[PDB]
């Protein structure tokens, strides 16, 4: 039963939320390899921990650049709730420390690529490949708003695919504990909801607004609003039109007219049913709810695997040294990481 | 075509997110 599964999750996940795991490993244990992204304020590596031989993916964050960039909350938000979550789409979290310059959270390290990779070089996914990776984030949304969590950052760049063609949600850097009304304008451009735009309070809804923006990406091969410049796109968004490619199917066009619906009392995922109006539509008929949980279902894709510590399935990033200040550096701001 | 369209874009790349 759903209602009993997510009420047990509740309770391991409220365990970990009020006592956070901290200072679990130290940089010294780890091999740094190769880059696998950057970010503004960041980047996360390929490491190879030495006492187990374990390969892993470390984001390491430099702390003066997150103060700069006034993501201290967001950044203690991320750990917090990495450490805390535990689901089969969700990447683990196995270490996380500190040192003078920089905050590392040490997790899985998912050797298939960004969905965003393949998806770009493929062109589009067909549906039945979409419906598969679609199921696994409806479920994944479903435990995460279970337990008072908004994601904020849905897109394929975020999406690693496994060893078993299977999909890893990775980057919390937007991830909230909210139970009322939020405000913050953060996501990216093309997955926006038009209430953040519009600067009005919003809730969980925008994740499912922004579902609707992956299923349309990955069946398409390009979103439903783009342009050049946010602002373009965000006048697109707010609009109240969408385009549907001539192959979609009428049910994946039926779900996506209900997904990216401008009116909060119209759209699913967020109506008194629930998440039940999304995994009980039509372009839903042919998904196992409970297969997709328990992975036995076959995937569409399984990504080529050379060997342990390979990465070709990612691209190529210009490397920088990892500088550890002499100096501690935002001590008081990061004290709880 | 809208493909084409996309394309020939400035946003095919990987997109960041918004920060304050
Ligand atoms: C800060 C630095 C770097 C990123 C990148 C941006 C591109 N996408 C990424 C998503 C995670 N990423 C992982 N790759 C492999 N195994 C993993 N385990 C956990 N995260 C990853 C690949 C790069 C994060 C985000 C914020």
């Amino acid at each position: 039963s759903v209602k009993e599964f997510l009420a047990k999750a509740k309770e391991d996940f409220l365990k970990k939320w009020e006592n956070p795991a901290q200072n679990t490993a130290h940089l010294d244990q780890f091999e740094r390899i190769k880059t696998l992204g950057t970010g503004s304020f960041g980047r996360v590596m390929l490491v190879k921990h030495m006492e187990t031989g374990n390969h892993y993916a470390m984001k390491i964050l430099d702390k003066q650049k997150v103060v700069k960039l006034k993501q201290i909350e967001h950044t203690l938000n991320e750990k917090r709730i990495l450490q805390a979550v535990n689901f089969p789409f969700l990447v683990k979290l196995e270490f996380s420390f500190k040192d003078n310059s920089n905050l590392y959270m040490v997790m899985e390290y998912v050797p298939g690529g960004e969905m965003f990779s393949h998806l770009r070089r493929i062109g589009r996914f067909s549906e039945p490949h979409a419906r598969f990776y679609a199921a696994q984030i409806v479920l994944t949304f479903e435990y995460l708003h279970s337990l008072d969590l908004i994601y904020r950052d849905l897109k394929p760049e975020n999406l690693l695919i496994d060893q078993q063609g299977y999909i890893q949600v990775t980057d919390f850097g937007f991830a909230k504990r909210v139970k009322g009304r939020t405000w913050t304008l953060c996501g990216t451009p093309e997955y926006l909801a038009p209430e953040i735009i519009l600067s009005k309070g919003y809730n969980k809804a925008v994740d499912w607004w922004a579902l609707g923006v992956l299923i349309y990406e990955m069946a398409a091969g390009y979103p439903p609003f783009f342009a050049d410049q946010p602002i373009q796109i965000y006048e697109k968004i707010v609009s109240g039109k969408v385009r549907f490619p001539s192959h979609f199917s009428s049910d994946l066009k039926d779900l996506l007219r209900n997904l990216l619906q401008v009116d909060l009392t119209k759209r699913f995922g967020n109506l008194k049913n629930g998440v039940n109006d999304i995994k009980n539509h039509k372009w839903f008929a042919t998904t196992d709810w409970i297969a997709i949980y328990q992975r036995k279902v076959e995937a569409p894709f399984i990504p080529k695997f050379k060997g342990p510590g390979d990465t070709s399935n990612f691209d190529d990033y210009e490397e920088e040294e990892i500088r550890v200040s002499i100096n501690e550096k935002c001590g008081k701001e990061f004290s709880e990481f | 075509t809208t493909y084409a369209d996309f394309i020939a874009s400035g946003r095919t790349g990987r997109r960041n997110a918004i920060h304050d």
